[PDB]
RNA sequence: UACCUGGUUGAUCCUGCCAGUAGCAUAUGCUUGUCUCAAAGAUUAAGCCAUGCAUGUCUAAGUACGCACGGCCGGUACAGUGAAACUGCGAAUGGCUCAUUAAAUCAGUUAUGGUUCCUUUGGUCGCUCGUACUUGGAUAACUGUGGUAAUUCUAGAGCUAAUACAUGCCGACGGGCGCUGACCCCCUUCGCGGGGGGGAUGCGUGCAUUUAUCAGUGGUGACUCUAGAUAACCUCGGGCCGAUCGCACGCCCGGCGGCGACGACCCAUUCGAACGUCUGCCCUAUCAACUUUCGAUGGUAGUCGCCGUGCCUACCAUGGUGACCACGGGUGACGGGGAAUCAGGGUUCGAUUCCGGAGAGGGAGCCUGAGAAACGGCUACCACAUCCAAGGAAGGCAGCAGGCG
RNA sequence: AAGCGUUUACUUUGAAAAAAUUAGAGUGUUCAAAGCAGGCCGCCUGGAUACCGCAGCUAGGAAUAAUGGAAUAGGACCGCG
């Protein structure tokens, strides 16, 4: 290997996709952008394996071309766009609007929204780095370099952002006491809030996140999310509500839609 | 007395060459709750490759071992006595990866036996990744 | 060429290494630069990641800074005295990192008698005909006299410079890179940092 | 074998090429490949003479300068127009346009005038003021951009004085405890 | 599922192996109706390959004077396809194999605070103070000469275009500011003297880089971090300030505006890559002392490098390792995730669809290209090997099928 | 609420430990192996979970295996010139 990967096996890609080893052996790979490689979600897969309005891939490829597809104000013509966290993708003339949260599980689900809440989004910063003219600015998990902000948003903070202007609205702080969800890995899909946050020397810093329901526990600082303010989020959420229930406890309410509905 | 190498022998960051009418000193802090030694601040010697005064960052991980060789021009040879557990035969072996550290001459009476914890950093040669951070004093033998 | 592998070689104990695999574009040594002074002369080579570097191979320009007071000219260069790596670059006129070498004074001689209009070294029994820096030296108005004598009592010069002036020529060393960037700058001695190579080169010489 | 440019030679010789050189053709982007060639002198161990004839005689050859091969294309850049025609700046280029007679069997006699490259157009004028737009919206987006932002660090320099004075004033309480 | 029987004796009980016992992979022999999946040249030959094929690609958004087509409304250049050609990106992806390799690859935690980064995304892209209503001249295609036995061989004459190649500006652009600062104004002192303002002329005043200092907007666990200014540097084998193109179309009395593509100076994103730490590897004493001016172990100072380093160079010290098995040798050893048998403890296999490393017969060297020391890319030699008109040209199936051994 | 502890071996918890493969919830491809469906007049849903060896980080304990504090006293503690 002289170079970088652009291929991308069908096994070989993990598990958050449920990708299927019957149909082919490769897998579209996503290409180079703002998210990750196995954090993200490409538009093919976003609309042939979820929404079941395609059926081939070629089909994809004749949808974007046709322009209907656009991705927080701007119409990609790439089909597999790595799409990670809380991207709108926005159907032109129908309206239904949908926004890429994690399930409870691993997974992804697929949420409608009102065109309302498709105006804004939140964004958390990463880091802070001074320009070249002393320029505060701030980069986002997905890089939007946006600068002259409000200072007050620091490290591991979060923006509320404009689309149609490409600048920040509001802010939330991370203080003691607010939501969470952690983004990646077993325990994904846990909406909870956070009860203290412990920072150890020169290692990773872990913050311990606490259920509704009383179910405390750990995540590191660089696998959480804040979601909204004290108990109040900003954004959405989907049926299950990150909650987690024992597998005991999943087979007590499947079977309870059944022997209803018959 | 000092600077017998080949250039001139100075920190990179002081300059005296300045208009006059002690010589100055730059050091820095190392972190992960380790303090500055006294002479490394008091003392008149220079080391590029010192944690404290000299342009080298300990980062990654922090470790220890024991001095059982000094025989070489400002670094020792630690020994790292660690044991293994093997799953078949459920007992223990002894092992030992000795490796050489860079020790500053920050510290003066450093001994046989003396248990000094190490930082690793950037490659300072061939072999040696680490440099000697503070050092402890023996199991007891002050004279 | 040259090859930059650590693998090539024995280990820590005396074994030698069974290398997997050949040499590669990523283990890439060109050869030495090797400069010489004469007309302004750059190569250019292609580097790893698509950027440039500039090899010196005939250079005269260098911008060297005087340290107590910060100003630096881009002033001539002419010949090579003392380097602390080789005893035969010493000998070979040759321009590398930390190189002490022997420059003129005058591009630093024409801002001192410009701004502060102080006389430095200048033997008495010549005098400058053309009057170019006389003038810079004369025609002072009432409260421009009170700035120059502010620096008539803010220019006490240290003596071992003086010296050093009276012959026109000064010690440089060479702190910047030639052969990457295709700049030779530098800082001139100056002081206790002068002091110590006045020693060395009748060390080598007897 | 073809012959050579500067070898100096006078037998055959196999020399490697590249882009920017005659003689031989790059396939690969930049590939190198030895050739056979001929020295650049002339002997008697040739086959074809390639000769320019740049002075003309006094007598008339049959050949050449009997008959004169017309011109096969004209100028197409517009300045070339401008060097040949002798036009200026303000005259219009369309009109001395160099066109070609299309003819032949089974169709009608047709005319062909080529497309003309960087002749002035209201379109790259079109573009030639958008671009100096955006240097005017760039310049005015990031003034009132700083403006917002320096009206909002004028809004914490004014709290955290403020904060400042409500700290200072806490250090004098705690002195008179 | 934590299991056995026969064999030494005239006839017993033990040790003990053998024989039987059952799966796990490979082949062979006989036989075979259906039907759902299906391994499948590696073992010896990582041996050699006849034959054919695997990376080419045009949108409205780079060039169209090929009627090869084609609109007739022409004289205001190109209606629109459009062969071929110039120009960008990819061809460093993928498939095959495990020759090589025993702290080396590889596997788990880590850091680049010690570097790059094609394409994509978020931003700066009138910040610099000194013919632009668009500069210059060369070429492929085409016309014509062919040379040769032979090729993806090549030239002479006539051209023509650039988002190929060089040069370079209108607008910003009138002034903000530091120095040289002539000179002017005011107060006090008998006066020199002291103090406070205005300011002519020019230079400098973007980003990025190089040398040097002062103070310390915003962060890290710690900077020689970022950033501000001072004094200069900006490679002619140069760094940007759209000398590009396409589609609807508008506002004033020639001047103002839109949607893009493409490539760009730089900072972040992604895929990474490489350097680093700790831990983990089969057998061997019929390998006990190994290594070291032919860097072996550290320091000083340099060169190269994408940077840190004996990676390399001159001088200092002769050290560094080993009985806690070093060095050396062999390995039918690429490694791991894992597979089989199993009460448990393990044993054996693991080249084989996933990951990481290596390679295309062998090493050695290399252009272009971000990315190769590539090999369906080159330059030599070695072994092999094709055509030949005897002058020369031309090749790498341990790829797809297929052929020989 | 922020920081410090004479060091380890031990024990417990927590993130991480790449998919398929190990076990395994669901499902009539007519059982079945495999596979990720299907049923109702657009919806309901899923594609879980368990293991992840060794070394490393992290947080409670010092019973057990060691180590020594000070004994020619330059031994600790509050302090002064």
């Amino acid at each position: 290997a002289r170079g970088p990967k652009k291929h991308l096996k069908r096994v070989a890609a993990p598990k958050h996709w449920m990708l299927d080893k019957l149909t082919g052996v490769f897998a579209p790979r996503p290409s180079t952008g703002p998210h990750k490689l196995r954090e993200c979600l490409p538009l093919i897969i976003f609309l042939r394996n979820r929404l079941k309005y395609a059926l081939t891939g070629d089909e994809v490829k004749k949808i974007c071309m046709q322009r209907f597809i656009k991705i927080d104000g701007k119409v990609r013509t790439d089909i597999t766009y790595p799409a990670g966290f809380m991207d709108v993708i926005s159907i032109d003339k129908t309206g239904e609007n949908f926004r890429l949260i994690y399930d409870t599980k691993g997974r992804f689900a697929v949420h409608r929204i009102t065109p309302e809440e498709a105006k804004y989004k939140l964004c958390k910063v990463r880091k802070i780095f001074v320009g070249t003219k002393g320029i505060p600015h701030l980069v986002t998990h997905d890089a939007r370099t946006i600068r002259y902000p409000d200072p007050l948003i620091k490290v591991n903070d979060t923006i509320q952002i404009d689309l149609e202007t490409g600048k920040i609205t509001d802010f939330i702080k991370f203080d003691t006491g607010n939501l969470c969800m952690v983004t990646g890995g077993a325990n994904l899909g846990r909406i909870g809030v956070i009860t203290n946050r412990e920072r150890h020397p020169g290692s990773f810093d872990v913050v311990h996140v606490k259920d509704a329901n009383g179910n405390s526990f750990a995540t590191r600082l660089s696998n959480i999310f804040v979601i909204g303010k004290g108990n109040k989020p900003w954004i959405s959420l989907p049926r299950g509500k990150g909650i987690r229930l024992t597998i005991a406890e999943e087979r007590d309410k499947r079977l309870a839609a059944k022997q209803s509905s018959g | 007395d000092i600077q017998t190498e080949r250039a001139y022998q100075k920190q990179p960051t002081i300059f005296q060459n300045k208009k006059r009418v002690k010589l100055p000193r730059y050091y820095k802090n190392i972190g992960l709750g380790f303090k500055t030694p006294k002479e490394a601040i008091e003392g008149t010697y220079i080391d590029k490759k010192c944690p404290f005064t000299g342009n080298v960052s300990i980062r990654g991980r922090i470790l220890s071992g024991v001095v059982t060789k000094m025989k070489m021009q400002r670094t020792i040879v630690i020994r790292r006595d660690y044991l293994h557990y093997i799953r078949k035969y459920n007992r223990f072996e002894k092992r030992h990866k000795n490796m050489s550290v860079h020790l500053s001459p920050c510290f003066r009476d450093v001994q046989i036996g003396d248990i000094v914890t190490v930082g690793e950093c950037r490659p300072l040669s061939k072999t040696v990744r680490f440099n000697v951070l503070k050092v402890t004093k023996a199991a007891g033998t002050k004279k | 060429g040259i090859s930059r592998d650590n693998w090539h070689k024995r280990r820590k104990t005396g074994g030698k290494r069974k290398p997997y695999h050949k040499k590669r574009k990523y283990e890439l040594g060109r050869p030495a630069a090797n400069t010489k002074i004469g007309p302004r002369r750059i190569h250019t080579v292609r580097v790893r990641g698509g950027n440039k570097k500039y090899r010196a191979l005939r250079l005269d320009v260098g911008n060297f800074s005087w340290g107590s007071e910060c100003c630096t000219r881009k002033t001539r260069i002419i010949d090579v005295v003392y380097n602390a790596s080789n005893n035969e670059l010493v000998r070979t006129k040759t321009l590398v990192k930390n190189c002490i070498v022997l420059i003129d004074s005058t591009p630093y001689r024409q801002w001192y008698e410009s701004h502060y209009a102080l006389p430095l070294g200048r033997k008495k029994g010549a005098k400058l005909t053309p009057e170019e820096e006389e003038i810079l030296n004369k025609k002072r108005s009432k409260k421009i006299q009170k700035k120059y004598d502010e620096r008539k009592k803010n220019a006490k010069i240290s003596s071992l410079l003086e010296e050093q002036f009276q012959q026109g020529k000064l010690l440089a060393c060479i702190a910047s890179r030639p052969g990457q960037c295709g700049r030779a700058d530098g800082y001139v001695l100056e002081g206790k940092e002068l002091e110590f190579y006045l020693r060395k080169i009748k060390a080598r010489k007897g | 074998f073809p012959m050579k440019q500067g070898v100096l030679t006078h037998g055959r010789v196999r020399l490697l090429l590249s882009k920017g050189h005659s003689c031989y053709r790059p396939r690969r982007t930049g590939e190198r490949k030895r050739k056979s060639v001929r020295g650049c002198i002339v002997d008697a161990n040739l086959s074809v003479l390639n000769l320019v004839i740049v002075k003309k005689g006094e007598k008339d050859i049959p050949g050449l300068t009997d008959t004169t091969v017309p011109r096969r294309l004209g100028p197409k850049r517009a300045s070339r127009i401008r060097k040949l025609f002798n036009l200026s700046k303000e005259d219009d280029v369309r009109q001395y346009v160099v066109r070609k007679p299309l003819n032949k069997e089974g169709k009608k006699p047709r005319t062909k005038a080529p497309k003309i490259q960087r002749l002035v157009t209201p379109r790259v004028l079109q573009h030639k003021r958008r671009r100096i737009a955006l240097k005017k919206q760039r310049t005015k987006k990031n003034k009132e951009e700083a403006a917002e932002y320096a009206k909002l660090l004028a809004k914490r320099m004014k709290e955290a004085k403020e904060k400042r004075q409500e700290q200072i004033a806490k250090r004098r309480r705690l002195s008179s405890l």
